[PDB]
């Protein structure tokens, strides 16, 4: 029933919507959405190093 | 969005960068028009004197 209501079934839309929740009103760009998605809370930079 | 930064960056986000002759073309149109106002000076009444 969800697919009958909503047809998005792709990852890159997942990543654009990732950008869009993360950067709402901001233009999704792919390395931006992805580097956002990754570097935020899996980079060593953030997990400061403690 | 309430932020003028998103608004402004989206609004500057509209227009692109025009490079390597449009800069000099802006300069040339500018100087041309300028040259023609000083022409208009060259064909003066008392105004200039």
């Amino acid at each position: 029933e969800t697919l009958r209501v909503d047809p998005t079934n792709d990852r890159l839309s997942a990543l654009v919507e990732i950008y869009r929740m993360m950067r709402p009103g901001e233009p999704p760009t792919r390395e931006a959405a992805e580097s956002l998605f990754e570097n935020l809370f899996f980079s060593e930079d953030r997990y400061d190093l403690s | 969005t309430t932020d003028p930064v998103r608004m402004y960056m989206r609004e500057m986000g509209t227009v692109e960068l025009l490079t390597r002759e449009g800069e000099i073309d802006i300069a040339k149109r500018i100087e041309d028009g300028i040259n023609q106002v000083q022409c208009s000076v060259a064909e003066y009444p008392e105004a200039i004197t």
